[PDB]
RNA sequence: AGUUCUAUUGUGUUAGCAUGGUUUCG
RNA sequence: AUAAGAAUUAAAUCUUAAAAACAAUUCGUUAAGCAAAGAAGUAGAAAAUAAGA
């Protein structure tokens, strides 16, 4: 009986982005066995369902284009250094894990498995393997006009991009605005810009080699003064071109280049978990124990003191749910 | 001008000429 | 410069802390006086100074 | 007071702006945060006053 | 918030006095633990002499030079240093131990280690009045007089009872000589 | 019917994205028994 | 949406606070009573096209001055002969000419009228918030 | 890249970490893990189970 | 069930005929030259006709070439075919000038030959003479 | 204490630059706050921006 | 620095006119222009005046302009003051 | 007073002459008092333009080392003209070290922010 | 206001340098 | 003489010329003296200079 995970979401798109509804529990434990009992009625009653329960509306458009401006500048008002997304593994900070709307999504899934294994079953192995590709033809094609602010959903239900009213070019410094970004360069790490921030001076220089004015870089007064500095300096280091943006090659911090990979692979292991990042870099804590692993190291340490008190709840669990996940609401309510 | 210019050739052609020689 | 007039400040202070009572502040202005014509006998075309 | 409180106020909660976002009087653009006083950051700002008014600290009024 | 490990960390009654980085010499390693020793004080130091051989006995089962073999030994024979005995007679003032205070001041006072005055004048001349002002008995006046006068670089501040009875260059230069701590 | 109220607009926005994925996946589960009683029916 | 000035400063009204509105009702129902307990009396009453069609635009008090020797000249000169008392609802449009009226004028204005143009206030002899 | 503009006799330090990377990680292994950082692993702490 | 309970009045949603943005007032013949440098670089499309040129190219070069038309005359002729296909139904524009409308918003600054006209009085004056006694 | 502020006079002048064609400062510099001037808080009422940077030691 | 634009399914035309928007946004005529001859230093001080004082004003015309012909295109109505204690209730 | 100073070698440079230029600065240093406090190897780096060095060729990188010293401030006028006449050297720049933005403090996570 | 220290310096004098109009050389 | 370059409202002076090293255009290399093109809103604190025509 193969999964919705095993029929359909080995395709690119699909397979790109796959949540988890539901906890992963080692067979042989109360949670596994509990879940086996869940997943075997949930099939039984799934045969035994109405026609009542798989009823669908049209879908339409969910907001007007204007209304996804206005939401695209409140949620980057919210956030005004990281990117708007729907951060469906961080789900749970937002909607409680008791509310969540995509356990209904979860069960549609196990029962289109269940519908498309019994089609098999019963009239034959290609046409089951006929529908398989239409299905997957369909997710497909529904894939991007789920989210409401996103340009797939605009292209599916064919809306005309908004025209927005004119705004002034030459606005007060009051209401300059930078991207995100712009925003973090020039932010900087909280540090003044030095002109060995060579992977970031490219933004303030224009395609033409001339520095930016301060109207476009939306950089305060010191800011567009240091940033004019290191960029005299770098020039003149020759590290940094005359009459153009820097070549890609050229785009490293004046700095270590080991640090910089250190630096660099630590930052893959963070965002997405490169296994061969975490093997680099295991193998140059030793080979190189002059650079700095500190960042590394923490996060090391953090995970697997998250896996040793996940284990103790396990066990706590098992013998008898214990008052930690109560106390993750009441406790946490009180203080 | 026509001052630099003329000096200038006139001294191109002198070093030249030297140079031939030697 | 700084070394110079603090010894000048310790000698001639109320306290630990004086420095703005009128014997200090004339030592410090006598200190600058001298170094501000040191600089000047260097750099005569400073008119600034 | 209200110039600084409401900065405060949206800093601490910036989901405050969705509200009433599509109504007319309420200006959520950057450098304006000028709400109505139906608004809820009005409302959170005008008891906050009130509160010092009574004779508490900006902070203990906040809480 | 180590940058590297592994690593050395010491700390002096709940204070972080130094760190020995990865990649160290042994050399280094000897000099770290002697001094986390001689901060400290059936216990026994090996001998200097003796101590290289300890150190190649040690790497034989983990697993010598002329000049490691005198490195080692010179490291090792070497005594308490400045920064060891400031650092003791600080806490032990602040505790206000005073045998303790005591024992530090004479062997910072020792003369063999009067080549380190620069450094440690000041530190004795106050751990001389703390000493004389935490006596049991009420402070002597003139014993103070003394060191008062030398911590002051003078004594016309003093009471009057307990008051003990050429070149261009060196004239302008004389003005800013003061000699109070 | 009655639909829950949250503090944050991102959980609107998840829960709008959610409420899409449920409804293509029953328009797909309704065709598919749809199909299936079809198949029933002219098996019969 | 807005790219302007943003004020720093509000300025109270104390001309049309409660009590002093209260106050208001209360001095000019009493004027007004007195009028009335008199016979033969009308009461004009002006205001804006945009804030009343149906009113008549030309009464007896309106003078339409034609030329422009006469612009100077009041349009409710004459409104003393037939009138006892100006209800007014555009005092900063009819300043100009309610100026030194020789009949009582009570004006209906608002907060932010009467402080933008004060001068209203040396036109107007009642006020109604 | 031309001969008299590219960069010669250098170190291939990254290839010798990659290949003595191997040893720890075999090349023909997984890319990724079950939970692909700090994301996937605020999803695993905030789900719930049955 | 949960939704907006308040009309989607936003001025973003429903934009409006307005400056959004204030400027200290210019001199009125300064920004009546600014306008017309405006206008000129726009071209304002007030001509004959869209199509007027387009056919008029068309015929030049048909009569330029009366023999081998049919191959040298394309470009001209997809050109008039989507001139007539987007400016067909063309209606002169019929709107105030741009220096009118700023002068309604008083945009600029009065000079000595230029001045805001006065409130109107005679137009806006209505009078409603009612009896008030006994 | 109830002490009067103090003169609003300054030694040297006003900033002045040279005529002529070097632009040079015959004295102070363009950033010359004069003592007749409103508050920094005044002349600044948004204050740091959010991408500022907090400390402004180099 | 020199512009570089690639004539690729376009008109060279079109890629002329785009590098003369290039030049003339980079003023590069302008200076060319004023290396061109000697500007004495008043007469330069003269014009960067009257530049300063020049271009915010058109900068601001050019956006009412942009307004005016949004409006127009858009058939949009002139605003009324937002009268305040309006309830904003919709009607259902 | 603390300065830090890079410099960038061509390809003609070999490890003697960097080790010789090093010596000099050192004895620079010594003569004005001061004291030499690290030195690194920053890599070969490609340079954003071509260097015309005159009388010595046209280069398109070099390698970049960078020193860290405490010294007089009347000895960096020495070390500069020392550095401009030495031929090898493609580049080079002294600054004062600052308390945050230094090379032997501020040395990583430059560009990573996590 | 003044003195000391503190963070910052498109201010004035400074040895040298990177770049560039122009002229120059082939 | 003449053409070409250059320049001019248009011309002329001027430079080169007959296969070219420097009249003019294109490409490299140094050399010399010289040095505000690019980065700061005289705007926004209520902050406002002179009865009238």
């Amino acid at each position: 009986s193969p999964s919705f995970e095993q029929q359909f979401l080995n395709d690119k798109l699909l397979g790109q982005n796959t949540l988890q509804f539901t906890k992963v529990s080692e067979k042989g434990t109360a949670d596994a066995l509990f879940a086996e009992c869940l997943e075997s009625i949930r099939h039984r009653r799934f045969k035994l369902d109405p026609d009542v329960d798989n009823r669908s509306s049209e879908a339409v458009e969910k907001l007007t284009q204007e209304e996804r401006a206005i939401a695209e500048k409140i949620f980057q008002r919210v956030d005004p250094e990281r990117k708007i997304a729907p951060r469906l593994e961080s789900r749970g900070c937002y909607i409680d894990p008791l509310w969540d709307p995509f356990k209904r999504v979860e069960e549609l899934q196990q029962q289109v498995a269940q519908d498309l294994t019994e089609y098999a079953k019963l009239v034959g192995a290609a046409e089951a393997r006929r529908q398989r590709l239409l299905v997957r033809a369909s997710l497909r094609r529904q894939y991007r006009m789920h989210d409401p602010l996103s340009e797939g959903h605009r292209r599916f239900f064919g809306a005309q991009r908004a025209d927005p009213f004119p705004t002034p070019h030459r606005v007060h410094e009051r209401f300059w605005d930078p991207s995100p970004d712009v925003r973090v360069a020039l932010k900087n790490n909280n540090v003044p810009i030095s002109w060995r921030d060579l992977h970031i001076l490219h933004h303030f220089v224009g395609e033409n080699g001339l520095i930016l004015p301060r109207r476009t870089t939306h950089a305060s007064r010191y800011q567009q003064r240091c940033i004019f500095k290191a960029i005299c300096m770098a020039r003149r280091m020759a590290l940094f071109p005359y009459d153009w943006k820097p070549t890609q090659g050229e785009l490293m911090p004046v700095m270590d280049p080991l640090q910089y990979l250190v630096d660099e692979l630590t930052s893959r292991y963070k965002a997405t978990g490169d296994l061969r990042a975490d093997a680099m870099l295991c193998v140059m804590l030793s080979k190189y124990p002059k650079l700095n692993y500190f960042r590394y190291l923490q996060y090391k340490a953090q995970t697997q003191k998250s896996e040793v008190e996940a284990m103790q709840q396990q066990e706590e669990e098992d013998r008898g749910d214990f008052s930690r996940l109560l106390r993750k609401y009441k406790r946490a309510t009180t203080d | 001008g026509r001052s630099k210019v003329l000096i200038r050739r006139l001294k191109e052609r002198a070093k030249k000429e030297a140079e031939k020689k030697a | 410069h700084s070394w110079r007039k603090l010894q000048l400040c310790r000698l001639l202070q109320r306290r630990p802390f004086d420095t703005g009572s009128p014997a200090v502040q004339l030592a410090c202005l006598t200190e600058k006086i001298l170094n501000v014509r040191a600089h000047l006998l260097r750099h005569f075309r400073d008119q600034q100074k | 007071k209200y110039l600084s409180l409401t900065q405060a106020v949206l800093k601490k909660y910036p989901n405050m702006r969705f509200q009433d976002c599509y109504v007319d009087g309420n200006d959520w653009s950057k450098g304006n945060d000028s709400y109505r006083a139906d608004h809820p950051v009005m409302q959170f700002v005008a008891l906050q006053l009130r509160l010092m008014n009574l004779g508490l600290d900006r902070h203990a009024a906040f809480r | 918030a180590l940058p590297s490990v592994p690593a050395l960390v010491c700390f002096y009654r709940k204070k972080l006095y130094s760190v020995l980085a990865p990649g160290a010499s042994d050399v280094a390693l000897l000099r770290f633990l002697k001094e986390a020793a001689d901060l400290s004080e059936v216990c026994s130091r090996v001998s200097p002499e003796n101590v290289a051989e300890a150190v190649h006995g040690a790497r034989v089962a983990a697993a010598l030079t002329e000049t490691e073999a005198v490195a080692l030994e010179g490291a090792w024979a070497e005594r308490k240093d400045v920064q060891c005995l400031l650092t003791q007679l600080g806490v032990a003032m602040t505790r206000e131990q005073a045998e303790e205070v005591q024992t530090l001041k004479n062997e910072l006072v020792a003369e063999d280690r009067s080549e380190d005055a620069v450094l440690t004048g000041g530190r004795r001349l106050f751990a001389e009045l703390q000493l004389q002002l935490t006596g049991d008995s009420p402070p002597d006046r003139e014993a103070l007089s003394t060191l008062l006068s030398d911590i002051l670089g003078s004594a016309l501040s003093l009471p009057e009872s307990l008051q003990p009875p050429t070149g261009y260059a060196e004239q302008w230069a004389s003005l800013y000589q003061i000699e109070g701590y | 019917d009655v639909q829950p109220l949250f503090t944050s607009g991102q959980a609107y926005w998840q829960f709008e994205i959610a409420k899409s994925q449920a409804n293509h996946l029953l328009r797909i589960r309704s065709v598919l028994r749809r199909m299936k009683a079809q198949a029933e029916a002219a098996a019969q | 949406m807005n790219f302007n000035r943003i004020p720093t400063r509000l300025s109270t009204h104390y001309v049309c606070d409660p009590y002093t509105t209260l106050m208001h009702y209360r001095r000019t129902f009493k004027f007004l009573q007195a009028l009335k307990a008199k016979p033969n009396c009308r009461a004009l009453c002006l205001g804006n096209k945009n804030q009343v069609i149906s009113w008549p635009k030309h009464f007896d008090g309106l003078t339409v001055v034609t030329s422009a020797v006469a612009a100077q000249s009041s349009i409710l000169s004459s409104a003393s002969v037939y009138y006892s008392l100006i209800i007014c609802l555009d005092p900063v449009l009819f300043a100009k000419h309610l100026y030194r009226i020789n009949v009582p004028v009570l004006g209906v204005c608002t907060p932010r009228e009467i402080h933008e143009h004060p001068e209203i206030l040396k036109v107007i002899d009642y006020l109604l918030p | 890249k031309s001969i008299k503009k590219k960069i010669t006799g250098t170190d291939n330090v990254f290839r010798h970490i990659m290949e003595e990377s191997f040893a720890v990680l075999p090349e023909d292994g997984p890319e990724f893990e079950e939970d692909g950082g700090v994301s996937a692993k605020q999803q695993k702490s905030q789900i719930l189970s049955e | 069930m949960n939704g907006c309970s308040k009309r989607k009045s936003h001025r973003l949603l429903k934009p409006v005929f307005e400056l959004q943005q204030s400027f200290p007032k210019i001199q009125h013949w300064q920004g009546a030259e600014i306008l017309h440098r405006l206008k000129q670089k726009e071209k304002d499309a007030a001509v004959i006709h869209p199509c007027i040129d387009t056919w008029g190219d068309y015929a030049q070069c048909l009569r330029r070439y009366p023999a081998t038309s049919a191959a040298r005359c394309r470009v001209e002729s997809d050109r008039h075919t989507r001139c007539l296909q987007q400016h067909g139904r063309w209606k002169p524009s019929d709107s105030l000038e741009a220096l009118k409308l700023l002068e309604m918003f008083k945009v600029f600054n009065e000079t000595a030959r230029f001045k805001y006209p006065p409130p109107p009085v005679h137009s806006l004056v209505r009078g409603c003479a009612f009896p008030f006694s006994d | 204490p109830v002490v009067f502020p103090h003169t609003r006079a300054r030694a040297g002048g006003k900033p002045i630059m040279m005529r002529g064609k070097s632009g040079k400062w015959h004295w102070l510099g363009p950033y010359w706050k004069p003592p007749w001037a409103p508050s920094n808080k005044a002349r600044w009422p948004t204050g740091p921006e959010e991408w500022a940077w907090s400390d402004p030691t180099r | 620095m020199s512009c570089h634009r690639h004539v690729f399914r376009a008109a060279p035309a079109a890629v002329f006119a785009s590098v003369q928007r290039w030049g003339r946004r980079n003023n590069v005529h302008k200076l060319t222009l004023l290396v061109q001859t000697y500007e004495k230093p008043c007469v330069k001080r003269t014009r960067i005046a009257e530049e300063k004082a020049y271009y915010p004003r058109w900068f601001y015309l050019r956006y009412a302009t942009e307004v005016i012909r949004y409006s127009l295109k858009h058939h949009l109505r002139l605003g009324q003051a937002l009268d305040p204690n309006d309830d904003q209730r919709l009607d259902a | 007073v603390f300065y830090e100073t890079f410099v960038l070698f061509s390809k003609r440079v070999q490890r003697a002459d960097i080790r010789q230029l090093l010596k000099q600065q050192e004895a620079l240093i010594t003569k004005h008092h001061g004291s030499m406090l690290a030195v690194r190897d920053l890599g070969w780096r490609k340079t954003a333009f071509r260097v015309i060095k005159p009388r010595q060729g046209i280069f398109w990188f070099g390698r970049l080392f960078y020193f860290s010293f405490g010294a007089n401030p009347a000895a960096i006028t020495e070390m500069s003209q020392s550095l401009q006449s030495t031929n090898g050297v493609l580049r080079h720049a002294t600054v004062r070290m600052k308390k945050r933005h230094n090379l032997m403090t501020y040395n990583h996570h430059i560009h990573a922010r996590d």
